């Protein structure tokens, strides 16, 4: 019961190395080895047969061969059911004692989920026929006292060391749009009427390397962007993006929730692709997404969801419910504050977290003409629970930022307590 | 030429009923100690003996009984413990090797070894019936240094009796629980 | 010229591996190996042919179909003219001397006889092919003197460890009885008219371990009792006989000739099978095998033949030949003295062997009712040819066993002296 | 679920015109390292993992552009190096091996290694356009030692990025001179 | 481009008639030293060459004579001597290991050896006719540390007249006795 | 640019092994091998297919075909594109330091040419696959400079040790004629018209080893006599010449040079097989060779052309251009001083060489009645250019021997000067 803190979702996970079912019903067999000699156990791969192992809980579409198919997205994995790969293991018994040698198959565990809303909906448990293990020990007495001791529980066992390796593939039933031209500072891209029907991804690269401010018009509904794995290095053309089919994804920012109105801060540089995830938009008119080269110390925010804050002239509670970056990682808000620009302070604002641990900065929007520019107000070491007061100016523009500490809780709450 | 004895001591502290027991790997067959053939080798050599036993060579032996019949051993024991039809559809090689030592003869031979796995039926101290597989596992050399005038004792060539040259094991499973 | 001492039958003789022809027939080759250099020779098994070698003193009978079936029933060796048991030889010569690595072919030699009276009627040996021979040692000058020698014999030499062991196996062409039910104390078996026409075997067990008295009604003809070679452990039933199908047999007691009326004591033990041999009796009236448990110490003949010895009313010589007991193994002789039963003992005797050498312990068998019982009176520490006379009473049983310590003619001849 | 970083540094000391280049042996590609499997074993035990990489295996990876098509690399590539193709038609066998420490257990795992060749388009400065290829060459063992308590980097398990294990190279040819 | 000498000696202390004669195994033929090709390592590498010899590759040598024709030297060696063309048909294999020393680089070659045959006629004192048979045995590494810089002995690379590599033999069976 | 002190004819010479191409076009691949671990590459011959590699100056006739039945001639090489040769290079890193082991397809490189004149008139090279090279180093560091490097020359390199090792074959497109009984101490041989079409050989041997004169009648034309490479030991008939079909050949004396009136004095071994090549003879007369057995010390001369010089009655200079001797070896030349004989000297004679160095040594040839006997006259240490003037007795026959101690030249020229 570990919280994955990604979007919606197909994501493969590998659980490692070493795996073997319980009753040495993956024993290839033991040999007894006397002082002073060797033995040897191989698989020479006279024939290339392999026998992979496959759970599902939707047999109808995480069936085998779809899960075989994100393997070879997340992965690459060419070979499921073949090898040409030989193992062996030697072991020389030394001269005072004999040595007994057990060699099992064992299996690499990949597991395919959807998940969805902080919830794995539907699982898929794939075993990649592996490349062995093998257990040296002092040789037993073979009057050894026979325990009569029942066959365990019937499942896996992982005998090889710890992993857990997530790769995020895309969607396969939704479709990939592309911006061949690699973009500038300012780009704006209409999104096409088959948005309508399905979300759909958006392939791009820029032009320059910098920070990029990324929007739909109005800001809804929320984005999530996406890093190609692998894309750098490889080939490139000047004034065209080379699609290279790469379907393994690395989640950057973003999430799902319908009415979270916001635009994405990131780093992007020139020699990467990357993907825009755009959800069904079910309306008639015409949206779009917009780039926007930012120079300025707006780069703090540096890969983060920016949350605009909207209708906080009432006082005290202000709730906003939100997919919680993993710890180390931001997540922003926006607050412009209620009433005229002069100086005068709005009664006084409180900003405390409420499942999950953040470090957390307060930040003054400034509109200077030279891009946007970010005073640092102050800094707080604890966000949940406890918090100071802070009078903030009416009509000004306030980013507080979150850095996670500790994930509890999929969803991390923000609390913009407008207090007197 | 050979042979023990047994009065007795068939006691397992289990319910009425069959079980599936998987009794360990290392078990050598009776008479068939040199049935591979055996190895010579002198002065420093380093003598190698070895297999890659496939399904043609892997022969199994049923001993079954009156309720308990070939078929019904096979899927009992596939069904909790290894495969062993199916893993007898890809090849694993093994051997072992030794080194003669100087001016002396090294005699080494070979034999296969087997899983043992059997079948009982129980009522709730002694076994009443019990049927009896031997699934192919691996293999093992003994080997011993010798000249042309030695005697060597008859129980290094020859197995009178079924024996596990390492610790028996007592697994078991309840069928139709 | 050993003896054998065994009945009649089909033996099966493992004399030993490294077997290989004269004048570098099995010769596959040498390596000249220089110093600081590895050199190995390889057989691989690319092709699984192997080529045994036979002969035979019967071609008719003793084919070498014939005789691999025999093999089979002896050592269950399966395959006769195929392998896939690689063999092969590693070599480093020292930094000071070159290395000479000749490599070899070998056999094991198995030996197939037809055993009758004491002699090898027909004999067929089968060289089973076996994992080689290496010979290594200093390489000759190139410049040594060439010396003519003769090819020598045209035969067989062994270069493996000494290696002699015996596995009777059951006639093929004699039938085979069952005694499904595990016997009880008290056990009479009707023997078919088919041993009207030929010698056959009956396959029984006991239900309780320990001394049986197995013989036919009127003691003749004499039987002979095997043990079925590892059928001990295996497959069970409480109150039926397995039957593996085990044809390699050992010997325990009794033998061939025709006059020997006697009676078998012989331990039996439950987990065991054994096999009693009865050979052709052409009567038209039925013959039975009678089993009798028996309690007390005539446990002391434990596998042995009491030969019943009659007529010895007169005086002087009674001479018995029967077949040997290997060295350490026993033979037995019961006696009924002449005379009415009172406390006057018989003209004195004087007990003897002639060929072979024994040491011999003379019992009072009584008939008090426990059982019988058995009391020492005296015991001798040599038999042959020397003894001294003893007076033993009238119309009392007494019994002699032999424990055989030289064997020297297949026929131990035994002599019950009466005197005066 | 990682990478690094680029701004610039394309710089290339040649005239203009179009260029194959063999950029070294050596290389690994992202996100396949586990694909064949790993091994594991113990208390001084050898292990053994290799592979007879033949036709049917030996896939390479092209990475075309606008003006390099598939068949131009292979053909500028087979005409100046190694004719791959040709070299595929004959199996070549590697392994490695790692004896486990005592008292310790060792992982290892296998990955193939490539050649990587690129077809640049050069205007006296930079590089304007480059078609990448990966020949399959051999293969590259990573090994650790572990117990079950062991946390293991990530980047001992997965790369992210295309990398030579080896010293990058840049011998080049000017294709129509 | 070399040779040696001989004037006489071919006494033989034996009876008039023919001879099958076992001359040895180790026999080296002329000029075809390198035809199998040589290896090359360095720096403290394991260099190692061998051949799964089967009968294709296994060709015999047959020197006939006016009364000794190939048919006739065949069945009197194969007779008395080892059945080559059976043996021939059962793959043996054979291998040379040396390892480089530090800093230098080693060169190792591979030919085949042979047993020779010889069927021989004798007045009670000479030879008067022989015929010979070369039946292919195994193989033998001849090797050398070198530079570039370095000149090497004509007679390392090259055997002009067929010599033996182990101490020759002479063991003779009269035919038609 | 060396020169071949060879006649006219095919040669195959081994220009030696580690042959590869350039830019790693027979690079099979490179391991990298942590500290702690050993590497392997294996060629298994799986398949048993390779790929020599040929160029020919003259495609039609030195075909590679026509360039594979001469390499057979020479060395016997059965297999040209496929091997059941393994090679495998195995390399344990220390515990301090990773290793990078590369390694390479190589060649044996062997060189057909006609040799017309001291000149290469047609050359064939032939590339036969070879087993392998490997490279073990420091492993690289992975961060070390990328230098931009050109693609170098396209051809070949050597990497293994230096080797240049001649054989000639018998040109197949010129006829052997065989003298089948072995040649007694006088033989005269009719030379058959077909001479008149081709050059030929004639294949003889000797019935006793010694010393021969071997001649045309007239001396014309010149002679080259060959020893059969590998023809010793093997198959021998008492009175016949065993034809084993050795085309190997190995040059002995002789020339082509077509008005070289000469003969051959040689050292001949009974053991051996030797080919005399006889030019084409365009006249219509039938032509002879003539043997001669030589006893007494012409055997001084042994292997070489003896050269007989003619019309030097004028003064000063006399050349005589012949193909020289290699080092070594000897060259002669046979004089007939002008005038009767009585015991006047004529008008002293200077001998030197002009191109060649080399020793040489004046000797009288009497005529005395036991064969021919030489008295040595006079050594010079040097011929080239410098030499002291000799008187020599006029109708006196005297031998000058030269045994070549520089190749500077294809030729080497004489000069019998006649001063006064």
């Amino acid at each position: 019961q570990t919280i994955l803190p990604y979007p919606n979702g197909l994501y493969v996970i590998n659980k490692g190395d070493g795996y073997m079912r319980t009753n040495d019903k993956d024993l290839i067999g033991t040999l007894l080895i006397e002082s002073s000699t060797s033995g040897s156990i191989i698989q020479p791969r006279l024939r290339n047969t392999t026998r992979p192992l496959f759970n599902t809980s939707n047999p109808t579409i995480f069936s085998q061969e779809y899960t075989e198919a994100r393997l070879n997205d997340a992965f690459n994995i060419q070979l499921f059911n073949t090898s040409t790969t030989l193992f062996k293991f030697v072991e020389e018994a030394p001269t005072n004692k004999n040595i007994s040698m057990k060699v099992y198959n064992t299996y690499e565990k990949y597991e395919l989920i959807n998940y969805q809303n902080g919830n794995i909906d539907d699982k898929a448990e794939y075993y990649l026929p592996s490349l062995g293990k093998c257990e040296v020990s002092d040789a037993p007495s073979p009057q050894a006292p026979v325990v009569e001791t029942p066959v365990d529980q019937d499942g896996f066992i992982q005998t090889g060391p710890n992993e857990n390796i997530i790769v995020g593939v895309i969607n396969p039933s939704e479709n990939i749009e592309e911006i061949s031209t690699p973009i500038p500072d300012d780009y704006t891209y209409n999104i096409p009427t088959s948005i309508q029907n399905n979300a759909c991804y958006v392939l791009f690269k820029v032009n320059t390397t910098g920070v990029y401010k990324i929007t739909t018009k109005n800001n809804l509904p929320p984005l999530i962007i996406y890093e190609a794995i692998g894309s750098s290095n490889r080939n490139m053309n000047s004034n065209n993006l080379s699609n290279d089919n790469i379907k393994a994804i690395k989640y950057i920012t973003g999430l799902n929730r319908s009415d979270a109105k916001s635009y994405l801060i990131v780093s992007l540089f020139k020699d990467k692709n990357y993907y825009i995830r755009i959800p069904q938009i079910s309306s008639s008119t015409t949206s779009q997404l917009i780039f926007k080269r930012e120079l300025g110390n707006i780069s703090d925010l540096a890969d983060s969801t920016v949350n605009i804050l909207d209708n906080l002239n009432t006082s005290g509670t202000h709730y906003y419910t939100r997919q919680s970056p993993d710890v180390g990682n931001y997540i922003s808000y926006q607050l412009t504050i209620p009433g005229d620009f002069n100086n005068i302070a709005s009664s006084i604002f409180s900003f405390r977290t409420r499942n999950n641990q953040g470090i957390g900065t307060l930040y003054r929007l400034t509109e200077s003409i030279n891009g946007y520019n970010l005073i640092t107000i102050n800094n707080y070491s604890d966000l949940l629970n406890n918090v100071e007061p802070i009078s903030l100016l009416n009509g000004a523009t306030y980013i507080f930022r979150v850095k996670v500490t500790e994930l509890n809780n999929y969803n991390i709450i923000f609390d913009a307590y407008r207090n007197s | 030429l050979y042979y023990t004895k047994d009065k007795s001591i068939n006691n397992v502290n289990l319910a009425d009923g069959n079980y599936v027991v998987n009794r360990g790997d290392g078990w050598i067959l009776s008479r068939q100690n040199q049935n591979l053939g055996g190895n010579i080798s002198n002065n420093g050599c380093t003598a190698i003996v070895g297999d890659l036993r496939i399904r043609e060579t892997a022969t199994p032996y049923y001993y079954p009984t009156a309720s308990f019949n070939e078929e019904y051993i096979k899927n009992n024991v596939q069904n909790v413990f290894a495969n062993f039809t199916e893993a007898s559809e890809i090849p694993i090689g093994f051997e072992f090797s030794k080194t003669a030592p100087s001016n002396k003869s090294l005699y080494m031979y070979l034999q296969y070894t087997y899983i043992r796995y059997e079948i009982i039926k129980v009522l709730q101290n002694t076994v009443t019936e019990r049927a009896v597989l031997y699934v192919p596992s691996l293999g093992y050399v003994k080997s011993i240094e010798f000249n042309s005038e030695e005697q060597i004792d008859k129980n290094f060539y020859f197995t009178s009796q079924d024996k596990c040259i390492l610790n028996e094991k007592f697994i078991y499973k309840k069928i139709d629980d």
